[PDB]
């Protein structure tokens, strides 16, 4: 029976849905916090080990403990905290019973034909997923679209005083990333008191949070985001702990394919950027963009990919510093994902300008006739 | 059966065209055999003018050379796929040939 | 020469930016200028 040892696992997803019910009940604060934020936070704590992912065990067992004392002491009301926090305490009790290792001791760091397909083509995106194209990428979508699109003004420490600064350098992308569940955490246990108590109407663009639901809907989207990409991080790291470049070219139609599936923006990646940046002066056509119209001439002057790559951190800070100052302008848009796709792609040639870098033949005659 | 038929008429079309262009096909075969190629791969040319003009009166034999380097490197695939690619094929070096027909065509057009 | 025409596109773009038609096709345009420079090669475009 592997579901025996499935479900000896299956506990953590488990109690995320139990603390989805907490959620919106009980206390709209406290409850929220302690049972899923500290549980987000605890997922938190493992990656920020970077060594100890789903192996940390003294904080994710007093998680229970905690969870204990509250029903303990408290939880048709009566009756109603009884069996909805039993319902989750139930659970919970069960981990520190027995089977507390399958997910936070055990998964550790330390048919036919067509069903055969299937699972490598399941593997194989699984690799781009713990590749850059998912570890950040869409991350970094997702945030600048439920940020800067969405509820602005304090959410510039999730967006542009993060990523504005990871893309280019990415040394600090993960801290930035957990950093950033730390603080959307910290935005919703805010939000959860509303804004309408006592409202006399410091200043920091207050918008405040008057809707229940509504309010809370995307915070948490990017929030259990970026739990979905440590998750497929963390799977094929313990996959690799335990568990063609210019050759295929010339070969054949298939060869042509692969080489390019894993070497487009190595090479072609300046020029997206030049074309990124067209993109953000039509979608824009204000004064703001003929700054980016500006250096697009400056790097496009420097002909040589040489002189264009001693050119490229300044190019990577002047985008970083004018999503900062796009959302100061905005606080103190669709032109800001606009600059962060720009940033992006950039950010990514400028580590691979100075970094990676230091039948078929009728389609050949085609490009090269 | 209809889709058979179809096939069958391609390759009529085919050597009709090429009745057409025959002149000009073997006056690109005395030439342009040894001068359009690209189909050398890899880094650069060594034997520059030798790997073109020197390679493999209006009908010349082999005063030249034979086929030395695969003569029918060209005529592999083109000849692999004698329906469908070789109808286009066969149409353009018809267009080729009768180019001036063709400006007189779109410019009454 | 390529350059120049890239140039070219590159100003008309900028130029379209600071208005007071549209930047589509001419994008279109960079994208097969900035192809075609590119695919100048002295290995490929040589042979």
């Amino acid at each position: 029976e592997l579901v025996k040892g499935v479900y000896a696992k299956y506990w953590i997803y488990v109690c995320a849905g139990m603390f989805i019910v907490v959620s919106f009940a009980g206390r709209l604060v406290v409850y929220k916090i302690v049972y899923m934020f500290l549980f987000l936070l605890c997922l938190t704590l493992f990656q920020v080990y970077y060594s100890l992912w789903r192996k940390l065990l003294k904080a994710f067992w007093w998680l229970v403990v905690a969870y204990t004392m509250l029903v303990l002491i408290a939880v048709s009301e009566l009756f109603s905290s009884i069996l909805v926090p039993g319902f989750f305490l139930l659970a919970c009790i069960l981990q520190l019973h027995y089977f507390h290792r399958p997910f936070m001791q055990l998964t550790d760091m330390e048919l036919e034909l067509a069903a055969g397909f299937s699972d490598v083509l399941s593997r194989v995106q699984v690799f781009l997923r713990r590749l850059l194209e998912l570890h950040v990428f869409k991350l970094v979508a997702l945030y600048t679209v439920w940020v800067a699109l969405k509820e602005v003004s304090v959410m510039n420490l999730l967006l542009v005083v993060l990523w504005a600064f990871a893309l280019p350098y990415p040394r600090f992308r993960p801290m930035a990333s957990c950093l950033s569940t730390v603080w959307t955490c910290v935005i919703i246990v805010c939000k959860m008191l509303y804004q309408l108590k006592v409202v006399n109407p410091n200043w920091f663009g207050v918008r405040k949070g008057f809707p229940n639901l509504g309010y809370i809907q995307n915070h948490l989207q990017v929030l259990l985001l970026l739990v979905f990409e440590a998750i497929v991080y963390r799977r094929q790291e313990h996959y690799r702990r335990q568990h063609g470049t210019r050759q295929q070219l010339d070969q054949d139609l298939l060869g042509c394919l692969k080489y390019f599936i894993n070497f487009f923006f190595y090479k072609f990646g300046l020029e997206i950027c030049f074309l990124m940046a067209v993109n953000v002066i039509g979608q824009r056509m204000n004064f703001l963009v003929t700054l980016h119209g500006c250096w697009l001439v400056a790097i496009l002057t420097r002909r040589h990919r040489q002189a264009i790559a001693r050119l490229w951190p300044n190019y990577c800070l002047f985008l970083a510093l004018f999503l900062l100052y796009q959302y100061l302008l905005c606080l103190g848009s669709t032109n800001l994902i606009s600059d962060f796709l720009l940033l992006l792609c950039a950010s990514q040639q400028w580590q691979v300008f100075s970094a990676e870098r230091t039948y078929l033949d009728m389609l050949k005659v085609a490009v090269f006739r | 059966f209809l889709w058979m038929l179809g096939q069958a008429l391609v390759d009529e079309l085919t050597r009709w065209l090429q009745e057409f262009t025959r002149h000009h096909g073997t006056m690109s075969d005395v030439l342009r055999a040894e001068r359009y190629l690209l189909t050398q791969e890899l880094l650069q040319g060594g034997e520059v003018h030798r790997g073109v003009l020197d390679q493999l009166a209006s009908e010349l034999l082999l005063d030249r050379r034979l086929r030395i380097p695969e003569l029918e490197e060209a005529e592999l695939f083109a000849e692999g796929q004698g329906r469908a690619l070789r109808l286009l094929r066969a149409v353009y070096q018809c267009v080729a040939a009768h180019s001036e027909l063709l400006c007189y065509f779109i410019i009454i057009l | 020469l390529w350059d120049c025409l890239i140039l070219y596109n590159v100003t008309v773009i900028i130029s379209k930016n600071m208005l007071s038609a549209g930047i589509i096709w001419d994008s279109v345009c960079f994208f097969f200028l900035l192809l075609q420079r590119r695919v100048f090669l002295s290995h490929y475009y040589l042979h």
